[PDB]
């Protein structure tokens, strides 16, 4: 399975290299027939090959090591990343991947799984802590080719490319440490907007195209950690700038 | 697959006019009492209903066009023995709240209290803009175009163009209205206007009058594009140096493209 791939080399990239290299990414799992005021809805397993179904990002650090992460074509996540001839692959991972993930590589099993949740939990850091942007994107990438590959290193890239993809605010935000050389950490607003994704999905399925309103809302935060629940598509997207929707559910206006 | 669950009647409020919410006359549930604006505030003759009907209600009687043709003003009355087809609604992601039947929209001839609503012609008119959530506070973000510089506004009737970012600077504050205008955070009484239709026309920063050209709808592929015409708002020849912001149709490039990035 000659799964296609989309990558970025930290060697001295500039910010509109950000933009294209998320656009790839984004397009390579944006092809389906489902759309909703714009943004699309990625396919589900129900109908996706299994040559299809994954895609790999080749990130490459300023020393020129390269490290490949596979991200599923239905929910964008991380399932497993390979650096020299060493694949790694979560605790559950399905044996689906594996089967056709990096086949050819010394297989590894971490002791954790994919999803915040856990990768905070290994690694006794939140993501508040975790810093992003050029350098921590570097970092991150060598401790995996080098110290094989735990939580923290993961929880930069997650944030810095799937998740960057998704968001279209997160991309600006490491938009402008990748330019500025500067770095930061995720704030109240940018934390709970990629807490809600699936949250968000519904909302925007359930209400359908061309329908501003929300049937329900969805618990966002500003910088200051105060409440704002967004109730419509447009003061969604100003906010947030979503660009996948994660399928949720199907139309029923039609 | 799965359908999508019918949505439960949800309440929330309407704004689409210098920040003001469409209220129900004196507050009065009798039927006929007429639709209007004004400030936005906790009270029931404020919120509405929204149900698979496509009937928008507040206090319990559905939100009906009196008449049925351009001029008609709006009212309550029995969803009963009201019309159906003038008490239907769609709020499509443009703000514009349209009427099915008689194909007009809600309009707001002024953003004057107490003016009075009435469904007129839809010609895609600042005056059109309805955005309904809880929250009537416009949001305060920046636009980040080309050379991730910020779109920032200088003097009243004048051009907008691209500066460095300063987010500390109030020059490059925007207020995103609920009625689909774009308004300066500092004097929330100047507008985006546009100069014009036809492509290659110039974008400065004067009074809200609920013009045309005022009508901004942040298309969820990036381009911040005016209702009227499919002209897109970017920069020139993609040169920032030009100091010249218009409206050119989509060309889907990176200087067509903007990103209001909060506070
Ligand atoms: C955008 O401008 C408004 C005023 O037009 C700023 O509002 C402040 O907070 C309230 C609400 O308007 C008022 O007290 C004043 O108008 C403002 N000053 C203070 C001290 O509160 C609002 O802060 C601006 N937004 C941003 C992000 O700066
Ligand atoms: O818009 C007219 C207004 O009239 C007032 O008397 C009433 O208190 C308000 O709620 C509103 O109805
Ligand atoms: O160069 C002429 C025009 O080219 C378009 O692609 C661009 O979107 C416009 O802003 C203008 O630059």
């Amino acid at each position: 399975i000659d799964y296609p791939s989309v990558s970025f080399n930290l060697a001295g990239a500039k910010s509109t290299t950000y933009r294209d290299f998320l656009k790839n990414l984004r397009d390579r799992v944006a092809t389906g027939t489902y759309e909703v005021n714009g943004l699309p809805v990625l396919r589900r397993e129900s109908e996706v090959q299994v040559k299809n179904r994954f895609v790999l990002v080749r990130l490459t650090n300023y020393n020129g090591d390269t490290v490949t992460s596979a991200v599923d074509v239905t929910n964008l996540y991380l399932v497993a990343f390979s650096a020299n001839g060493n694949s790694y692959f979560f605790k559950d991972a399905t044996e689906l991947q594996k089967s056709n993930l990096f086949l050819g590589t010394t297989q590894h099993t971490l002791s954790f799984t994919g999803n915040y949740d856990n990768l905070e939990t290994a690694a006794g850091t939140r993501r508040e802590s975790i810093e992003l942007g050029p350098n921590p994107l570097d970092g991150a990438i060598t401790s995996l080719w080098y110290d094989g590959g735990v939580a923290r290193s993961l929880l930069v890239l997650i944030q810095m490319v799937p998740e960057a993809a998704r968001f279209r605010y997160i991309e600006q935000e490491v938009r402008r440490s990748l330019q500025q050389l500067t770095s930061f950490t995720p704030n109240a607003l940018m934390l709970s907007m990629e807490n809600n994704w699936s949250s968000m999905s519904l909302e925007v399925q359930l209400s359908g195209d061309n329908v501003s309103p929300f049937s329900g809302t969805v618990q966002l935060q500003n910088y200051d950690h105060t409440p704002r629940l967004v109730d419509n598509f447009e003061e969604l997207y100003k906010i947030t700038g979503i660009a996948i929707l994660l399928f949720r559910c199907v139309a029923t206006k039609t | 697959g799965e359908t999508c669950a019918i949505p439960a009647p949800f309440t929330r409020r309407i704004v689409g006019r210098d920040g003001l919410c469409v209220d129900v006359r004196n507050g009065y549930d009798t039927d006929g009492t007429p639709i209007q604006l004004w400030p936005c505030g906790t009270q029931r003759n404020q919120q509405w209903t929204f149900y698979n009907d496509k009937t928008i209600r507040s206090m319990g009687k559905c939100m009906t066009a009196n008449g049925l043709n351009s001029g008609s003003y709006i009212m309550i009355t029995d969803c009963s023995t009201a019309a159906e087809d003038a008490t239907k609604w769609e709020v499509l992601i443009d703000g514009s709240i349209i009427n099915p039947s008689s194909g007009l929209v809600m309009t707001a001839p002024s953003g004057a209290s107490r003016t009075t609503l009435l469904l007129e012609n839809n010609i895609h008119a600042a005056s059109q803009g309805w955005t309904v959530s809880n929250d009537v506070q416009p949001i305060a973000t920046l636009i980040v175009g080309y050379n991730e510089m910020c779109l920032q506004a200088n003097g009243e009737n004048n051009n907008v163009w691209m500066e460095d970012c300063d987010v500390t600077s109030v020059q490059q504050q925007w207020a995103l209205f609920d009625d689909r205008t774009i308004r300066v955070n500092n004097s929330r009484g100047l507008c985006v206007t546009s100069n014009g239709y036809v492509s290659k026309d110039l974008i400065v920063i004067r009074k809200c009058q609920g013009l045309a050209t005022q009508r901004w709808f942040f298309n969820s592929d990036g381009s911040v594009v005016n209702l009227k015409s499919t002209r897109v708002m970017d920069v020139k020849e993609s040169d920032v140096s030009l100091q010249e912001v218009i409206i050119f149709p989509a060309t889907g490039n990176p200087n067509q493209q903007w990103r209001t990035q909060v506070p």
